[PDB]
C-alpha cells in the first residue's frame, strides 16, 4: 500500500530535480532496510 | 569592445574539453598523481573517442533538467573597477580595426612578388611566422595580401607560412573611452560521485592552464587568478546528495568605446594682421 505520493520539484541554479515523499504500508513478516528500492510498472509517469 | 566573459569561457572550454578527453595519453597526463582506481574509472566511463558517458556545460539556472552524473556549472559572479586613464583615454586608432585573427596561407608566386592570401582585409599586420622582413624585401600590405620581393626569395615559392593578423572594418578614426574591470567568474563541477568531481576539477584546472596561450585572453583577459572552494553537498533533498567544489576565476579586461572623430584639417590660412 502507498499513500500521500508528491512529486515535489525545486527549481535551482543547478536545474530543476523531483523529489518528493511517499509513505507506504507492507505486509506482515516483512523486514525492508534501509535504501531497499520499488518500482511499480502498472503506474507510469509523464516527463518531458 | 565589451566583454562578455561567460561566453568566452564556454567557447574555449566546449572544444579544448572535448579533444582533452578524445585521447587517453593527455588524460593519463593529466592524472597522474591520482590512486590507480578513480584513474581508470573515470578513463573508463568519460576518455576515448567512443566513451558512451559524456560530460556537458551550461549556464546556472536552466528550466530543463540538467544531468547530474557530469557536468560544467557556470556563473557570473561580481565584478570591479579597478584602474583608470586620464580622460578615460585608453588608446588612439587611425583605422577601424576589429578583432584579431591568426590564419594559415600557403606562399603563391605573383610576377614581380611572392605573396599570401587572406580571408578579410588588413588593418595591421603584427606577425609572420619565422620570418623577418628586410628593407629589400619591401614588405607591403594591399588589402587582403601581403607580399615582398620575388627574386631573391625565389627559393620559398611554396612556404606553408601562417599568419597573425587584424581585421579591418573603417578608415574613419577615432578615440578609445574605457577602463579596466576586474571580474570574478565562478565555476563548479556537478557529480553524485565525489571522485569524479576531484577528476573534473583537475580536468578544469589543466584546461585553465591551458588557456593562457589563447591569442584572446592574451590580448584582453590577461592577470588570471584562481581559488578553490571545499568539497560540499550542493543538495542533500534527493535520493542522493550532488558533490561539487566551486572555482573562483578572476580576470582583467578593458571594457572600452570607439568615438569617432570628423575633423580633419587639410588647409591652412596664415595671413599677417595691419593696423
Amino acid at each position: 500500500a502507498i499513500q500521500s505520493q508528491e512529486k515535489g520539484t525545486n527549481q535551482l541554479d543547478i536545474g530543476i530535480l523531483d523529489t518528493g515523499t511517499a509513505i507506504g504500508t507492507t505486509q506482515l513478516e516483512k523486514r525492508i532496510s534501509y535504501r531497499d528500492r520499488f518500482t511499480v510498472p502498472e503506474v507510469l509517469m509523464p516527463q518531458q | 569592445a565589451i566583454t562578455s566573459v561567460d561566453s568566452y569561457l564556454l567557447s574555449e572550454i566546449k572544444p579544448r574539453l572535448n579533444t582533452v578527453l578524445e585521447n587517453c595519453y593527455i588524460i593519463d597526463e593529466v592524472l597522474k598523481d591520482f590512486d590507480y582506481q578513480t584513474r581508470e574509472s573515470f578513463k573508463e566511463a568519460f576518455c576515448g573517442k567512443n566513451a558512451q558517458h559524456e560530460v556537458t556545460v551550461g549556464f546556472n539556472f536552466p528550466k530543463f533538467k540538467n544531468n547530474y552524473e557530469a557536468h560544467y556549472l557556470i556563473q557570473l559572479g561580481q565584478g570591479q573597477e579597478t584602474k583608470n586613464s586620464l580622460g578615460s583615454i585608453q588608446s588612439s586608432y587611425f583605422e577601424a580595426t576589429g578583432d584579431t585573427l591568426v590564419e594559415s596561407s600557403t606562399a603563391i608566386r605573383e610576377d614581380d612578388k611572392l605573396v599570401f592570401t587572406v580571408s578579410k582585409p588588413i588593418g595591421e599586420l603584427i606577425k609572420v611566422e619565422d620570418i623577418e622582413f628586410a628593407k629589400y624585401d619591401n614588405l607591403q600590405v594591399e588589402g587582403n595580401k601581403v607580399s615582398f620581393k620575388y627574386q631573391t626569395n625565389e627559393d620559398y615559392e611554396n612556404y606553408n607560412a601562417n599568419i597573425i593578423f587584424t581585421e579591418k572594418k573603417n578608415d574613419s578614426k577615432g578615440l578609445v573611452k574605457g577602463f579596466t574591470v576586474e571580474e570574478q567568474v565562478t565555476v563548479v563541477g556537478l557529480s553524485f560521485n565525489v571522485d569524479v568531481a576531484r577528476c573534473l576539477d583537475a580536468v578544469l584546472k589543466m584546461i585553465l592552464i591551458s588557456m593562457r596561450d589563447s591569442i584572446e585572453e592574451q590580448q584582453t583577459f590577461q592577470l588570471q587568478n584562481l581559488s578553490f572552494g571545499d568539497i560540499a553537498p550542493i543538495i542533500e533533498d534527493g535520493d542522493s546528495m550532488i558533490f561539487g567544489r566551486p572555482t573562483i576565476i578572476k580576470y582583467t579586461s578593458s571594457l572600452d568605446l570607439d568615438y569617432t572623430i570628423t575633423q580633419d584639417i587639410n588647409k591652412l590660412t596664415f595671413k599677417e594682421r595691419k593696423d
